[PDB]
């Protein structure tokens, strides 16, 4: 009796992940008083108008 | 906070910065109407200067 094996394996796992998140804007604004302009002026994310 | 940038904006009504300036050299101040030889002491501070 004889006997004889030969055994593989080969294995792979790429992966990748990518995320751009961007966000941008400018509130303007003339006439009216300065602490309101500021107050009004400074962009609230979550209410943009 | 939104708050303090209105009351940012409330105080710099009555304690502001210069954000943009024009100016002039203070030789053109040296005017005979308050200085005699004044055309000299102008000339010397645009040397000087």
């Amino acid at each position: 009796s004889s006997h004889g094996c030969k055994e593989l394996e080969n294995a792979l796992k790429a992966a990748s992940g990518t995320q751009n998140n961007v966000l941008r804007g400018e509130p303007f604004i003339r006439g009216g008083g300065a602490g309101f302009i500021s107050g009004l002026s400074y962009l609230e994310l979550d209410n943009p108008a | 906070t939104a708050d303090l940038m209105q009351e940012w904006g409330d105080a710099v009504q009555y304690n502001p910065a210069i954000i943009k300036v024009k100016v002039e050299p203070l030789y053109e101040l040296v005017t005979a109407t308050d200085f005699a030889y004044s055309s000299t002491v102008r000339q010397n501070m645009k040397q000087a200067l």
